[PDB]
């Protein structure tokens, strides 16, 4: 995360990181939908342009976790992965289209004051609160700058519209996707980077008082450039798929 | 840069 | 879950992070 801050302890108990077992490294970001169920970027787990096609046995989920590189004893849970699922439309050749993933947990983990699963967003929640000026929180313990952090960090930033979001690029924008960030006009900045890629976007509705992730961090061409906004995976618009994959596998 | 984590997992 | 996006350490205790208020803020609409 760039530019923004140290999580407060507990923030955000959905967060979970993606660990490589060897070399031990942080992989990605994801969340914690249930006791059972993580989501997370599809191109964390596959992207052939890197070479990059990870198995269960190849990553390990933490969650609870606050600190980046220490074993939070007593307060984070390891989970091995029972199954990965990609979406099947998922566009690793050219836009990064349908950036989703579901990962299955071997076993249940148990919720605490540091683990707590996030709601998945309904039709009139998404419609309600995903416009444009609406500020979404994302989290991440990915890089500061275009070193690394020593406790996760959070950042809120302004949904932005659809035709800014298409014109900052050249790659082809689909409605599966929506951007976030600052204008170069609005001062104010931050932004995603490498490391922070399957972390969530959350917003809090004013409506039950309860946060949604309505994001997937999924791309970015560098990190909080002038001009330049991240984009998401729209997580609302990909739910029938998440359910299917849930009711049959779960 | 990272700290092991238990044999067990 | 009936009560997932419900912080045990915030909302649960009906305490407030230090930044949410600028996302509710943004609610403008
Ligand atoms: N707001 C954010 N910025 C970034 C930058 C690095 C990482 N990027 C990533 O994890 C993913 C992995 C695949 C390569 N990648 C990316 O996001 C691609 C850009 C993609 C390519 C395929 C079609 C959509 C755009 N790489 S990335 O920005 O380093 C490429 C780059 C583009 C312009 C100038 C300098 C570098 C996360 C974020 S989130
Ligand atoms: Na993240
Ligand atoms: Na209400």
């Amino acid at each position: 995360i760039v530019e923004g801050s140290d999580a407060e302890i507990g923030m955000s108990p959905w967060q979970v990181m993606l660990f490589r077992k060897s070399p031990q490294e942080l992989l990605c970001g994801a969340s914690l939908i249930s006791d059972r169920w993580v989501l997370t970027a599809a191109h964390c787990l596959l992207y052939p342009p890197w070479d990059k096609n990870f198995t269960e046995n190849d990553l390990l989920v933490r969650i609870g976790k606050h600190s980046r590189t220490r074993y939070e004893r007593n307060i984070e849970k390891i989970s091995m992965l029972e199954k990965i699922y990609i979406h099947p439309r998922y566009n690793w050749r050219e836009n990064l289209d349908r950036d989703i993933a579901l990962m299955k947990l071997k076993k249940p983990v148990a919720f605490s004051d540091y683990i707590h699963p996030v709601c998945l967003p309904d039709r009139e929640t998404a419609a309600s609160l995903l416009q444009a000026g609406y500020k979404g929180r994302v989290t991440g313990w990915g890089n500061l700058k275009e070193g690394q952090p020593s406790v996760l960090q959070v950042v809120n930033l302004p949904i932005v519209e659809r035709p800014v979001c298409k014109d900052s690029t050249r790659i082809r924008i689909t409605d599966n996707m929506f951007c976030a960030g600052y204008k170069p006009d609005e001062g104010k900045r931050g932004d995603a980077c490498e490391g922070d890629s399957g972390g969530p976007f959350v917003m809090k509705s004013p409506f039950n008082n309860r946060w949604y992730q309505m994001g997937i961090v999924s791309w970015g061409e560098g990190c909080d450039r002038d001009g330049k906004y991240g984009f998401y995976t729209h997580v609302f618009r990909l739910k029938k798929w998440i359910q299917k994959v849930i009711d049959q596998f779960g | 840069d990272f700290e092991e984590i238990p044999e067990e997992y | 879950e009936a009560d997932c996006g419900l912080r045990p350490l915030f909302e649960k205790k009906s305490l407030e992070d230090k930044t949410e208020r600028e996302l509710l803020e943004s609610y403008i609409d």
